[PDB]
């Protein structure tokens, strides 16, 4: 082994792991990619250091010179922040001022420049003030997750590597719940390079499931379900669309971590749930499907996540 | 209002 | 590479990074062990596992029947939650009902069995409810992290070993931030086996600086001191006890989150604090010391870690 | 009271 240089040498490389106990019924086989177990517990951590280093590289940006500008309220602004804060840029994020209290004391504490937006505009309404700050910033850079390249670049470079050698390369399916795309499109495409019959299976919210015709609308599962077709993703790619609702995803987190002491978000519990009912389809016996687990489960203490456990939690007294 | 509060 | 069979299997072989400029006036080296990067955030992930392990071994404990006791409001609820959860362990935590509500949401999750205590008798009280707890459960079994033996020995085991690979065997110091003492104790032994020139640095609060003739106190570096010297501790393997403040660490916790994109425990901010110190003593030019960084930051939101930027999250409207 | 409240 060796040392990192600095935390950005650290990204990557998650580990896969077997559902046990909450893969009852399939004859299929599920494997977790804990991406949960990045520097800063998401996927994110993996973009948000392509699309910054793509651009340094391009020489479009140079750090303490160039004002880095994203409009997120999700896990893109930890990826991008954390790798600033390495770098030496400037972040500035936008989102609805809606956005729980937790969500900014995080990128505060990375020296991040936050601006919130009005939260009845939600993120049209973050992504116009950061095209306003765009607008004013001399040497202001945009990331843009969902037209960047880089996203998908970099799952194409190193999470979909990463899947075919730690399978052994008999993947069978490759199960991934769709925000920007960057993932399953990156990731899936270099699969089906190695293996044409690697299938790919997307994940949407079944309250806004708009790769299957559905309109868009309002769900829980934070991560996914943007409620619109990314630039970034390949819809050709995509062998399956699966639809979860927010309950299923819900309960399955919560199974991930009861049965299988596995901590994981919501979207995990997404792509968890569709890569069972696919493990448990007859004609998948004997196959193995990597469903992604995007983040980690203590980032979403307050969310409805927990609200079970968490009502729990503060009405019980002590024991003398 | 079109629901645009995802979080990605 | 290959694919876990659990959990479990994920514990361990953290990652070694360097610290590049809030280490700047040194003249010796420091890596950080990032312990942040356990499948739950913390080293305890290591010996919740060691302890519940060395008990099935032993054929002290058996899946669904035995029942887990054990007295913490820290890190080491949450590793043997996650464990007990994996291996099928009904686990029973007992702590001060002062501890906030986010560390509880987290053990119920796992489907702990939480039992809080008198706020006002501290852990003293949540040791005594354990202990009546554990004389009414017929199957019950305490652990006693303080106490067990399977707690040094698995940093013995792991944790020292992969410090000694990581760093080419060219280690020269160990850094290790004191709360049972099962780290420093176990990897400190290993190390100074391998080069009996291996310095052991302890880090213990100077507000509760015990090991140093000190009287026990309170302080807000959680995870270390204990205000007593933990039986599995070996004070013999210290080469020295460096002190560190509760405002040293917050400030150095901080200094690595902005500078270094690190958001650590208060707790690694002590052992870096310690770290950096000895790394800018003249005498250790060239020397390379290996810091512990027990914990990841964002467990840490509510306290006083963050206050700082907390209040400033708050305070902030929104921009129209 | 002798402060015993540790977070390990
Ligand atoms: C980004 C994200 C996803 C989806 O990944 P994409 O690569 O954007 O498709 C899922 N869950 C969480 C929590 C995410 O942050
Ligand atoms: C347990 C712990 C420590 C100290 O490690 P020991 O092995 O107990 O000496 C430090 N920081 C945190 C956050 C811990 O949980």
């Amino acid at each position: 082994s060796r040392i990192a240089k600095d935390v950005t040498e650290l990204i990557g490389n998650t580990p896969l792991v077997y559902l046990n106990n909450v893969a009852e019924g399939c004859v299929g086989r599920v494997a977790a990619k804990l991406e949960m177990m990045e520097p800063c517990s998401s996927v994110k951590d993996r973009i948000g250091f392509s699309m910054i280093s793509d651009a340094e590289k391009k020489g479009l940006i140079k750090p303490g010179e160039s004002v880095l500008i994203e409009p997120t309220s999700g896990n893109t602004g930890v990826g991008l922040a954390f790798t600033a804060a390495a770098k030496g840029y400037k972040l500035i994020i936008t989102m609805p001022a809606s956005m729980s209290t937790e969500r900014r004391i995080i990128l505060l504490a990375f020296g991040v420049e936050l601006v919130l937006t009005d939260p009845a505009k939600g993120m049209k309404g973050a992504i116009a003030k950061a095209e306003e700050i765009l607008a004013k910033t001399p040497n202001g850079y945009m990331l843009q997750q969902f037209e960047n390249p880089a996203n998908p670049k970099i799952h194409y470079e190193t999470t979909g590597p990463e899947i075919w050698k730690g399978t052994g390369g008999k993947i069978d399916g490759f199960v991934s719940g769709i925000g920007t795309g960057g993932t399953i499109t990156g990731a899936g495409k270099y699969l089906k390079e190695q293996n044409a019959n690697v299938k790919l299976y997307g994940v949407e919210p079944v309250e806004s499931a708009i790769l299957s015709g559905g309109k868009p609308g309002p769900h829980k599962i934070q991560g996914i379900g943007a409620g619109f077709i990314p630039s970034v993703l390949n819809v050709d790619l995509i062998d399956e669309v699966v639809q979860v609702s927010s309950d299923e995803s819900i309960d399955m987190a919560r199974q991930l971590a009861l049965k299988e002491g596995l901590l994981v978000g919501i979207s995990s519990g997404a792509a968890a749930a569709a890569a069972i009912k696919l493990a448990q389809r007859p004609e998948n016996a004997g196959k193995l499907f990597v469903a992604i687990f995007p983040s980690f489960g203590e980032r979403y203490l307050s969310t409805v996540l927990f609200d079970a456990t968490r009502k729990e939690a503060e009405a019980m007294t002590f024991e003398a | 209002t079109e629901w645009s509060d995802y979080v990605i």
